[PDB]
């Protein structure tokens, strides 16, 4: 898997391969690893796919419980800890990284790591098996003040540059752009990926 | 074992420990780290010390019939070689972690040799236990072509911060300054440590001991 | 360690050793390997030090209770049966523990050898530890029912002597004890090497 | 390591074990006995690891007591055989599983003599003959040679020493002497020992 | 914890005339993976103390999280008590030692530096509750590269002005990011004095590589 | 896996006199060829006639001595007494054998007076047997200090030989030369001797210094 | 361990113009003993003596091994061999079975033949060489023949005061080894003279 | 460690970082990991640092008593063979990966892969622990008829992009560009470094 | 497992030996002898592995017997045990090292009566008397009680009777016959076996 999340001025773009594997077979050739926690706030989801399921399954139901309460859409602040916390408490029984951004009224479009049950707020973040190949190419790549658009395309490259290069990664690129009109989704074909040297 | 080269304006610097431990136990409180290979090229061995006493000796004794040979002063590059490949022909069984220093036609030279084989060319370095706090009072105060007394005084300070650092370390610090004109060997040139005093009221009154059988056998 | 306790015309003889190890390095030359549970009830100890002293002496809280409750002192059979039922709800638990419960009762004397495991055995002659073999061996040869109480003493006193000399875990002094129908009398604290050399003068 | 056996006849059940009460290389006890009566008529021969043997035994026995206490009559060899198989296969898979291997002989008013053969698993076997323990595989062969189902009491016990006496020729363990006790209609009957 | 993920490396402290200084590089490592570059390590308690983390940071950041919330629950009370450096290190000791006797450690090796009546403080807890107090600690590898250097100048001069323990400090951090192959050149420097604590971040020592040419 | 326990060093030495009891250590504290710090002393005060020495892992030295404080105030609130030497040692030996299955790494001796007001010495081993002594050794060079506290103390191996108990004085240029010897041999015995000694007229602390290697 | 076996000790001590030697005289399997005389120092020379600790079979094998040199050493060369020379004999002798070693480690005593000044030495299972000028110490009891020996060994000690030494410093270390023991015995090697004592010490 | 070889019109442009580890230790931090085969062929090192110096000791040694014989210099591919053949015969005693690159009149300017006793001709090539960080930086970044000033600072900023992320590659870069001139050697210090996106 | 014993006298050398062979929980022979006569002056009693006795024992005895028709006298029982060290010793660090358990018992003219111990690992004690097997911890003792160096052979006979009763009331195993054998000034004497019937 190769996950990605992109802070920008109104929001966050995040993206993801499609691929499922169980050792050298590919079970699942188009998932989405996006998936929605709240109504403008959704994760990433890598590692085990039955303990990735479990947290974003049981954050989610959290979260609008936690929404319905606050009378307010969560912030993704309490999101990121919802998640965090779970990653934490169970880190010896699950195997699953969930990275969690989205958008708020207060602090905007922020992007979170729970790795392991830590959190850290990056202005672009990467995971998943994928993410070894790129830490180089994110670090070069990377410039402040990215449009919603450059930030498309710098996860559309740097997802497209891990799936090459990375067995476990593959399929298609999925991305979504949380802003505080809405969310789009967005799927770029395993014909339409971005091309580089691949020799 | 903390152990320590340098290289100054006109030569290099070998430093030593004199502790030798069995198992949490000091053996020794002042055994002799830094061997002779030729008149002027050193070694400082660290680690299982029989494997550095014979992996000194047996080049030092292949260097004697180098010279020999070739009627010329041996050269620093010859016992860095000769050392290699005798260490990984072994894989790393023969403990012997070395500080190669000395001067030959081409200058002063430092090497550090480890038991697997592998070497590299250092203006300073520390192998043994206490090589950590060797080097970082190397990385903290060395500047290239320092003076005899800045390099001997560094060079003591490197070893004795591992003296006082490792438990693995202690004793007297040893040197050797090598230059053009050949080496001076300052045997226990600093002692951290000053003599221990005991009111030692340990005398046994003869026969308070008991003895069953003696024999005696006279000599000539 | 080497203990051993054997039946008689005049009551019970135990006897022990009193070397403490850690390894091969002696933690103590001098230990007590008897508990005095009441001047009719004792018991000897080898195995593991603190499980001895422990449970022997959590054997002789039960055994002062008992005596408040009943205003009877517990019987030899009791005491032992109760050692091993401790010793039974710690069973995979890894306790080490060779005991012989030996006294004076309604029954006339008592000798049981406990176990860790729960092993409870009635008998007239015992020996437990790492020397119990070279104690068993003296033992047995000059053991006869009708033996005085100063033959009896040199019996328990030369079987351990003798264990000492070979079992490397076993040294030190000879405790013993001769258990009579009113009661129990240390009848000495014996340095061993100081026997073995005594015999070996005698040569 | 230790010796248990049994034969049944056509009014009785014979059975005989060792007497070593034995730790490590050292024969601790020459005169121990290995049977446990249940019952007026039905004695439990147990035999095993160090502790689990008496633990055991003894708790069947009190409960097979408590029985008879609470009733007024006592349990037959076969429910007295059944409630020592519900207890030991009851522990099989719990945290203390008893290695105990056991015979149970009795003899029922209504049923005649029974003697049981009960594995460490808690397996129960009706047999007119057996043996537990490595002597077992010298003496099975010579049961299986000589025994026949209206073999007197008389020739039981012939029957018997011939195994045992096998034992010393051949059993590499010092068995000197053993517990002999034969279950009829008047009760348990102590026989003499047989000794080597 | 019983298998960490993202760890810090040394945490450097020494005492001197008037407070404590402590020092941490900024790095999170995935084994050697510099994974996070830009992560604090170093944590304000209250006005008297802080601690510094080695280890885990995901167990730092949990630890960072229940002393954070003590501080609130005692404020709350504003009884003229507070807990003083001391009390926060005897309270991370019973922690460790608390989580490590149920075979469950938090993965961290502390050093916490105060000052309260004039007194400087500095103590260090590692996961199996070893605490003791020095004048001058270092976790880690640290305690193998900066404590001799902190010790040696420790021996000649016992008592350093705020200016001296500080350049003590910038040349211990310098020497770790050449030798500590876990380290990275971005760091920070926390003082406690009685003014109260200060981080300071982000830092960097300058670099010489002259020995190349030689 | 990880591993609960880690060995800190340091050594611990007691003698019981006619009127006095002294308890010794040394102040290093160490892991691995490590010092933690050079002023760790494992001499511990809990009663004005009770001293404990204590070695061996010291997350335990830590816990068990707390817990030895706290215990002594709840027999002293329960009884309205202070607890003598002897019920100091027998309460240890039942709080360390509390973890019989999970060991305190901790080798103890208590040294302090008895109820005649002569000197009591208490040594035990991790898992809580102990016995009175008249002198004893623990900690890292405990087998190196052990056979000259025999001799000397002991006057064992000495024929025609005058037993003379030892003095204050006598006993206390002892434990400055065994450990001397100590750090001498032992890489983690050194820096400094702490000694307590205990009389009818309290606790007096005596720091001497040893190698700092 | 291997070394603890047998168990036993040997020790050496310097003096003024002597030197002395002893060791423990148990021969045992693990915990049972097996004779109470086994001999552990060899004469190598007039003043030099040779003690191994450590495994039975290879303290036995390396005595003679080394003894075969030995005696073809001195028929080559004429001369009775110098105290340092026979260490490194022992040096190169042990070493060879570096990778596959004996399990002894040996302690050399002597007298110059010239100076009649003392040696002392001791060489690990694999032959390292070390002088002291002081003691020297092996056996399963080290920890305590270091204690006895730092505590009680002096500078220029007399051959009566270095004998008492010596002899409390074993019997007090053995007498804390449950693996060493059964008597001690004790040469002084002095320029005039050599004297052998069996000391009295503990049977258990 | 991270190695990197780039082939140009000309020639060879060869780059490495400098730290030499053990476990967690920097040992020497300023090593010169682009060894000499012969006057115009180079080999970068990387893996068991006794077993790479014992392989280009012997690969030297073979090289220079096959260029005597043949009163010529090696053909890179002979030198490649040589290196390769060595790796391969000891490849479950051998721990090192050793790069070949260089300079001859036949086939001019080639890279070698020498992985594990394979040989596979390369436009460029990366390798050690430093290089698993850059392979989609590499994929992005190269391009075809690069100068050999474009293949020197391709090598600078692949390799100071795989520094920073790698804790076992760290120092100065060094460079050295084979040509049929001759063999430049330079080197790019710590505080030289180019910088990219460091958080 | 198996039993060796031996105890010298002034003039003499005394040993006996199980007469068990057993394999598994059988015991196949009761007349089985572990003796193996060296010279006319020298037994080697041999107990151990499965193999390695027999093999190992007549090694030595066929090597004893060459030196005898190679020089035309035999080996004294102090060169006889040194021999049997060397070669037991020098298969210790071989791919085919000797599990055997001996006693080496001889009766020199010049020296006198010698008996020898060897365990497996070739350690070698002379001893005034000794044991082997599981059996020696339950008989050291009482050869250490009842032994003294003037003890004539009709006493170390009921010397040797109490070791071999303990054995029938304190051993866990079946060795119920002895071999018992004297060497002396005029060679190897074959005494009536110890039996327990
Ligand atoms: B990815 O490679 O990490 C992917 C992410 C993921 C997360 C949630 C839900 C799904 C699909 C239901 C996928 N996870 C996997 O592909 C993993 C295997 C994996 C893990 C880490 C690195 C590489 C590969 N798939 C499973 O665990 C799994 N899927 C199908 C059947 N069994 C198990
Ligand atoms: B040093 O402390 O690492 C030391 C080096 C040494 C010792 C004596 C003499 C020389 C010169 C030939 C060098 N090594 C030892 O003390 C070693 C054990 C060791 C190994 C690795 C790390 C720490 C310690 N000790 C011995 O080899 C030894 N000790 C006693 C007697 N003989 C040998
Ligand atoms: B004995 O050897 O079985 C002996 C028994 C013993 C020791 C001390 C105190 C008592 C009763 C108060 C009994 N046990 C030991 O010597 C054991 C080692 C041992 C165990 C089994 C067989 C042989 C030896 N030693 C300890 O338990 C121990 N040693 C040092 C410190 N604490 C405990
Ligand atoms: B590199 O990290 O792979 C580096 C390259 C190298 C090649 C030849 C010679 C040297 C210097 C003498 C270095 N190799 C190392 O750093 C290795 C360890 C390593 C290997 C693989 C990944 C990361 C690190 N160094 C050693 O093996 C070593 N160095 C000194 C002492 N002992 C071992
Ligand atoms: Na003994
Ligand atoms: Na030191």
């Amino acid at each position: 898997t190769t996950i990605m999340a992109v802070e920008f001025d109104g929001g966050v773009v995040m993206g993801s391969d499609s691929r499922v594997s169980a050792g050298e077979a590919v079970v699942n050739r188009v998932f989405d690893k996006l998936s929605p926690l709240h109504e403008r706030i959704y994760c990433a989801l890598s590692g085990s796919a039955a303990d990735a399921q479990a947290v974003a399954d049981m954050a989610a139901y959290q979260l609008e419980l936690h929404g319905i309460e606050l009378e307010e859409p969560p912030l993704v602040l309490a999101a990121a800890n919802v998640v965090r916390n779970i990653s934490y408490k169970y880190r010896e029984d699950l195997s699953a990284h969930l990275m969690v951004a989205g958008w708020d009224q207060r602090e905007g479009g922020q992007v979170y790591g729970t790795l392991g049950g830590m959190l850290t707020r990056q202005p672009f973040a990467i995971g998943g098996s994928g993410s070894t190949f790129i830490y180089g190419y994110v670090d070069a790549a990377y410039k402040p003040g990215m449009s919603p658009e450059e930030c498309r395309r710098f996860t559309t490259d740097a997802i497209a540059l891990a799936m090459s290069r990375d067995g476990s990664s593959g399929g298609v690129i999925y991305l979504v752009t949380i802003t505080a009109a809405g969310v789009d989704h967005r799927v770029i074909l395993g014909n339409e990926l971005p091309k580089f040297y691949d020799e | 074992t903390t152990i320590a080269g340098l290289v100054f304006q006109d030569g290099v610097i070998l430093g030593a420990d004199t502790r030798a431990t069995n198992d949490s136990v000091v053996a020794d409180k002042s055994c002799e780290k830094i061997h002779f290979i030729a008149p002027k090229i050193y070694c400082c061995g660290a680690g299982v010390a029989a494997d550095a006493e014979m992996t000194t000796r047996m080049v030092a004794s292949k260097m004697e019939l180098h010279a020999l040979s070739t009627g010329r002063e041996p050269r620093v590059a010859t016992v860095t070689r000769i050392l290699r490949q005798t260490l990984f022909r072994y894989q790393g069984h023969v403990g012997a972690s070395l500080i190669v220093g000395g001067v030959d036609l081409t200058g002063p030279q430092l090497y550090g040799v480890h038991p697997h084989g592998s070497y590299s060319r250092l203006p300073f370095t520390a192998l043994g236990s206490g090589q950590d706090a060797a080097l970082a009072v190397l990385e903290d105060r060395f500047q290239p072509n320092m003076t005899l007394e800045a390099a001997q005084g560094l060079l003591v300070e490197a070893v004795t911060a591992g003296i006082l650092g490792d438990l693995g370390s202690g004793g007297n610090v040893d040197a050797c300054v090598i230059t053009k004109t050949g080496a001076k060997l300052l045997r226990t040139l600093s002692s951290p440590t000053e003599p221990v005093k005991r009111s030692g009221r340990y005398h046994f009154v003869p026969g308070t001991t008991a003895v069953l059988t003696q024999t005696v056998k006279p000599l000539t | 360690t080497t203990t051993l306790a054997f039946k008689f015309q005049h009551g019970v003889i135990a006897a022990v050793d009193s070397r403490a190890s850690a390894g091969s390095y002696i933690s103590a030359l001098r230990v007590n390997k008897v508990i005095e549970i009441n001047p009719y009830l004792l018991g000897t100890m080898s195995g593991c030090a603190a499980d001895c002293q422990y449970w022997e002496r959590l054997l002789a809280k039960e055994c002062r209770l008992y005596y408040l409750r009943n205003g009877e002192r517990i019987s030899v059979s009791a005491a032992s049966k109760l050692l091993s039922n401790m010793m039974c709800q710690y069973r995979g638990m890894g306790l080490s523990m060779g005991s012989m419960i030996c006294g004076w009762d309604k029954k006339g004397p008592g000798l049981y050898y406990v176990d860790e495991h729960g092993t409870r055995l009635s008998g007239n002659m015992f020996s437990t530890g790492s020397g119990n073999t070279y104690a068993y061996g003296v033992m047995d040869s000059g053991y006869r029912p009708n033996l005085s109480p100063e033959e009896a003493y040199d019996l328990g006193r030369r079987a351990i002597a003798y264990a000492t000399h070979r079992d490397s875990y076993s040294g030190g002094v000879v405790n013993m004890y001769h258990m009579k129908e009113d009661g129990w009398v240390k009848v000495e604290s014996t340095d061993v090497s100081d026997l073995l050399h005594q015999y070996r003068e005698a040569n | 390591m230790e010796y248990l056996i049994g034969i049944q006849g056509p009014d009785y059940v014979l059975v005989a074990s060792d007497r070593v009460a034995a730790s490590n290389i050292v024969q601790m006890k020459d005169d121990h006995d290995k049977m446990f009566k249940m019952s007026e008529k039905i004695l439990l021969l147990c035999v095993g690891e160090a502790g689990d043997t008496v633990q055991f035994a003894e708790y069947i026995q009190k409960n097979v007591q408590l029985y008879k206490m609470r009733n007024g009559y006592e349990l037959s060899p076969t429910a007295a055989a059944n409630f020592t198989r519900r207890n030991l296969a009851d522990c099989l898979r719990s945290r203390t599983p008893y290695h105990v291997n056991l015979l149970l002989a009795g003899y029922d008013e209504h049923e005649g003599p029974a003697l049981y053969y009960m594995d460490y698993l808690a397996a129960l076997a009706k047999a007119p003959f057996a043996a537990h323990g490595y002597g077992a595989f010298l003496t099975l062969s010579i049961l299986d040679r000589y025994y026949t189902p209206t073999i007197s009491r008389e020739r039981a016990v012939e029957l018997l020493r011939k195994c045992l006496e096998e034992l010393q020729k051949r059993f590499i363990l010092n068995l000197p002497t053993f517990s002999v006790r034969i279950i009829d209609k008047n009760g348990i009957h102590d026989l003499d020992n047989i000794s080597f | 914890t019983q298998n960490p993920m993202v760890t810090g490396t040394s945490v450097l402290g020494v005492k001197f005339e008037g407070g404590v200084v402590i020092a941490a590089d900024m790095l999170g490592s995935y084994g050697s993976l510099a994974r996070f570059r830009n992560i604090s390590r170093i944590m304000r308690v209250n006005n008297s103390t802080m601690l510094g983390a080695s280890g885990d940071y995901a167990d730092f950041q949990y630890l960072k999280q229940v002393l954070g919330q003590m501080v609130i629950d005692e404020e709350l009370l504003g009884d003229g008590h507070s807990y003083s450096p001391r009390a926060i290190h005897s309270w991370l000791t019973r922690a460790m030692y608390s989580r490590r006797s149920k075979m469950n450690p938090l993965w961290n090796t502390m050093v916490i530096g105060g000052y309260a009546d004039g007194e400087s403080f500095l103590g260090y807890v590692d996961m199996l509750g070893v605490a003791y107090e020095a004048p001058s600690l270092a976790t880690g590898y640290g305690a193998y590269l900066a404590q001799p250097l902190l010790r040696e100048v420790l021996e000649k001069q016992p008592v350093l002005s705020q200016t001296e323990a500080r350049d003590l400090v910038e040349r211990c951090m310098r020497v770790l990011y050449y030798r500590d192959a876990r380290s990275y050149n971005r760091f920070q420097i926390a003082t406690v004095t009685e003014k109260g604590v200060e981080i300071e971040g982000p830092l960097s020592t300058e670099t010489n590589w002259d020995i190349a040419h030689m | 896996r990880f591993s609960p326990y880690v060995f800190n060093g340091g050594t611990i030495l007691a003698i019981a006199g006619e009127d006095f009891a002294i308890v010794a250590s040394d102040t290093r504290l160490s892991e691995g060829f490590s010092i933690h710090t050079r002023d760790s002393p494992k001499c511990y005060k809990l009663t004005d006639k009770t001293v404990i020495g204590c070695s061996g892992f010291h997350g335990d030295c830590l816990t068990l001595t707390k817990i030895i404080e706290a215990r002594l105030k709840m027999y002293k609130h329960s009884n309205n007494k202070a607890m003598t030497t002897g019920a100091i040692a027998a309460m240890l030996s039942t709080i360390l054998y509390s973890r019989r299955f999970f060991p305190y790494y901790v080798y103890n001796i208590i040294g302090g007076l008895d109820e005649e007001g002569k000197g009591a010495v208490y040594s035990f081993d991790p898992v809580g047997s102990y016995q009175r002594d008249s002198f004893k050794a623990g900690g890292s060079a405990s087998a190196m200090l052990q056979p000259l506290l025999d001799n000397q103390v002991g006057f064992k191996n000495m024929q025609n030989v005058e037993h003379v108990p030892l003095s204050l004085d006598r006993a206390m240029r002892l434990v400055k030369d065994v450990f001397i010897s100590a750090a001498e041999r032992d890489v983690y015995t050194g820096d400094a001797l702490r000694i307590c000694i205990v009389t009818k007229e309290g606790i007096r602390e005596e720091t001497v210094s040893l190698r700092k290697d | 361990s291997i070394m603890s076996y047998n168990g036993g000790a040997v020790m050496a001590m310097k003096g003024k113009n002597c030197v002395a030697i002893a060791a423990d005289r148990r021969f045992g399997i693990q915990a049972q003993m097996v004779t109470t005389d086994f001999q552990k120092i060899f004469p190598m020379g007039d003043r030099l003596y040779i003690g191994l600790a450590g495994l039975a079979t290879d303290v036995q094998t390396v005595a003679q091994r080394l003894k075969f040199r030995l005696n073809l050493y001195e028929l080559k060369e004429g001369r009775q061999i110098k105290p340092y020379t026979l260490m490194s004999m022992v040096a190169n002798l042990l070493y060879e079975k570096r990778f596959g070693p004996y399990y002894t480690e040996p302690v050399i005593a002597g007298l110059d033949p010239k100076t009649f000044k003392p040696f002392i030495c001791s060489l690990d299972l694999i032959g390292c060489p070390m002088v002291t000028d002081d003691f020297v110490v092996s056996g399963t009891c080290a920890e305590q023949m270091y204690g006895m020996c730092e505590s009680l060994w002096e500078p220029n000690m007399d051959p009566d005061h270095l004998f008492e030494t010596i002899s409390q410093a074993m019997l007090n270390a053995v007498d804390r080894d449950a693996v060493s023991g059964m008597g001690v015995i004790v040469h002084i090697i002095e320029k005039d003279k050599i004297t052998t004592r069996t000391l009295k010490a503990r049977m258990d």
